[PDB]
RNA sequence: GUAAUACUCACUUUAUUUAAUGUAUUAAAGUAUAACUGCGUUAAAGUGUAGCAUAAGACUAUACAGUAAGAGUGAGACCUAUCAGCUAGUUGUUAAGGUAAUGGCUUAACAAGGCAAUGACGGGUAACGGUAUUACUUUGUAAUAUUCCGGAGAAGGAGCCUGAGAGACGGCUACUAAGUCUAAGGAUUGCAGCAGGGGCGAAACUUGACCUAUGGAUUUUAUCUGAGGCAGUUAUGGGAAGUAA
């Protein structure tokens, strides 16, 4: 269906290139699994030779980290903030990695700091995703704090 | 139409024929939906029946799930009607009749649910004794109250003979246990071996 | 490799001209074999650990036994019994 | 079919997967369908409804060796100027998806790069690459379908299931070119496998016996084996010899 061989696309100097053999099953892709908000779901798969895989179509309170505390609770996922590579996934809610996200901080114990305190009167705090959700299974990350707060907030919406 | 009949109370199968007048009241009725013998026939008085197989005039059968009265052509795996396997995970097509009964059905697979009126003379009459017993030994003693353990013994005593699979299960079930004593001494020779590299060192 | 019957032993290495061959030896040393160490880790829960030409690994040996260095295998209680060091 | 991505040689894979093998570590009552019995169907090819039908089975995880395979870098290889400019996912940066895995392999955003008289880009081949092996030679040329290693295809194209390993064709689905059976409703075929027939040509053999020896199928002493042996037809060639003393 989808190949990731070498074959067809043109030489360094230019020219055309011809074929002499037929499409191998070594080489075989998939198509693109987009892992939105909602209630959760996840499909197992078969990969080459046994070794499953788990992809996930909707995901929900995912896992993170509090680097200060060094503590691990979970959350819930509300909104998305900003994506790097195409603008268009904050309006149709897809979690990628590195996507910065919305989390409630209910069950979150923060510490007394100057820039999470006026976020932590309302429920909301903020999260970065660090690991690839159609092929784990799962969302983990870290919490903003301090100058990597700094780095995200000039490419938010305003 | 000629109509196949059954009965589950007493195992007798037997086949019958309509006159045609009785026919046409049968169209447009899914396999799976129940009715009142009385419309079939003055001898079907107070019998309920039920539709639930048919063939074509050419041989097809009927299947349950497609809904059409015309022929459908779809792609078959293991287990459904029409398609029975000789290799593994190898799929073709066949050919098969929807589920609502029209004017090109032959025979209809009718079970009795509720007797009438009146008694057949070949299926509502006669029993069929059954022919099978289970093998697995809990639901035979449940049929035969011993408490012994002598099953083939008190079934000679009651005397057609059955063989128990009780056998079988207790063979793999004390190589089960064969493995956890050899395994479990396995971890007491590694640990003297490791206090004693442990004294010089 | 021997016979029960016959009490016939062998030892296979090559000759002089690159063949195999078959050696009569001794029920002395019948008991023994020797191998050739490749590799050495600590493996889970803190135990040593050295790893054969054919595969066998060997634990608790003694300290003074590096990479390179010749064991002797007993055969029967599978355990390094003598070795030789390399210089 | 492919003028090089295929092949040969020298390197890398900390960027990867491996059923059957070897040595080690760990863990441990309930629930279907067959064969069977019994009622049937159609020209054929195949298929259906019952007997709460009834059996054996199914609901541990990893290391390191060992075989097998995938993916990269560089160098070599026919004729043509009456073929001198060529390339736009083309060259690079950032980010993501996907694969067992590196990588414009695919997609967003930005930029203008990349190759050439040391022959780019085109055209032709009556072109499968090395090699064991033959000739002719004073630094080496020419042939190499033929023994062995490697690659590609099963009328032409595409797509996929099972599986440790197939884009498989003595496995399945669709279209195109050729068909065959019928009670006219439908059903079905791939001899570049061994014999054999037809066509084409100047041009090439028995519709034969068998597991004796070498091997393969998870222990191969009795199962299978047109793989592989043993015989018949032919001035394809090379030897030891005859037709007298
Ligand atoms: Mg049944
Ligand atoms: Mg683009
Ligand atoms: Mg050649
Ligand atoms: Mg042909
Ligand atoms: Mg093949
Ligand atoms: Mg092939
Ligand atoms: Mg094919
Ligand atoms: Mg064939
Ligand atoms: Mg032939
Ligand atoms: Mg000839």
């Amino acid at each position: 269906g989808i190949n990731h061989r070498g074959e067809h696309k043109r030489k360094k100097s230019g020219g055309k290139s011809v074929l002499h053999r037929k499409k191998r099953n070594n080489r075989r892709g998939s198509q693109m699994a987009a892992t939105k908000v909602g209630s959760t779901k996840v499909v197992e798969k078969r990969a080459r030779g046994g070794n499953k895989k788990y992809k996930a179509l909707r995901l929900n309170e995912g896992e993170f980290l509090y680097k200060s505390g060094n503590i691990i609770n979970s959350s819930k996922i509300i909104e998305v903030m900003y994506h790097p590579t195409n603008n268009d996934y904050v309006r149709t809610n897809t979690i990628t990695k590195s996507s910065v996200v919305k989390i409630s901080s209910e069950g979150i114990k923060i510490q007394d700091e100057e820039d999470l305190k006026e976020m932590y009167e309302k429920g909301y705090l903020y999260a970065v995703i660090n690991s690839r959700p159609g092929q784990v299974g799962k969302a983990e990350g870290e919490i903003l704090q301090g100058s990597k707060l700094e780095f995200y907030t000039n490419l938010f919406k305003k | 139409m000629k109509l196949n009949i059954a009965d589950p109370v007493n195992g007798t199968q037997k086949m019958y024929e309509i006159e045609h007048k009785a026919q046409l009241k049968l169209y447009n009725k899914k396999i799976g939906d129940q009715f009142n013998g009385d419309i079939l026939d003055e001898k079907f008085n107070g019998y309920v029946f039920e539709i639930t197989g048919g063939d074509d005039a050419q041989g097809f059968p009927m299947s349950k799930k497609y809904l059409t009265p015309n022929r459908i052509r779809p792609l078959l795996s293991k287990g459904d009607v029409g398609y029975r396997c000789r290799r593994k995970g190898v799929r073709m097509r066949k050919s098969v009749r929807g589920a609502i009964v029209s004017e090109e059905t032959n025979v209809l697979a009718i079970i009795v649910i509720k007797k009438g009126d009146n008694e057949l003379e070949g299926l509502t009459d006669r029993s069929n004794p059954r022919t099978h017993l289970p093998k697995k030994d809990k639901k035979l003693r449940s049929m035969f109250n011993i408490p012994e353990g002598e099953d083939i013994v008190t079934y000679l005593k009651d005397l057609p003979n059955i063989k128990p699979t009780g056998h079988i299960h207790e063979r793999k079930r004390a190589q089960k246990e064969a493995s956890k004593k050899a395994h479990a001494e396995r971890k007491a020779r590694n640990e003297a071996q490791r206090q004693q590299w442990l004294k010089t060192y | 490799l021997s016979i029960i019957k016959t009490d016939e032993h062998y030892r296979v290495f090559y000759g002089v001209d690159k063949n195999f061959t078959f050696i009569k030896i001794d029920k002395e040393e019948a008991n023994f074999k020797l191998a050739k160490v490749t590799n050495k880790k600590v493996m889970y829960e803190n135990v040593p650990y050295i790893f054969t030409n054919d595969g066998a690994c060997f634990k608790y040996c003694d300290p003074a036994i590096n990479i390179n260095d010749t064991v002797k295998i007993d055969l029967e209680t599978r355990l390094v019994v003598d070795y030789v060091s390399f210089k």
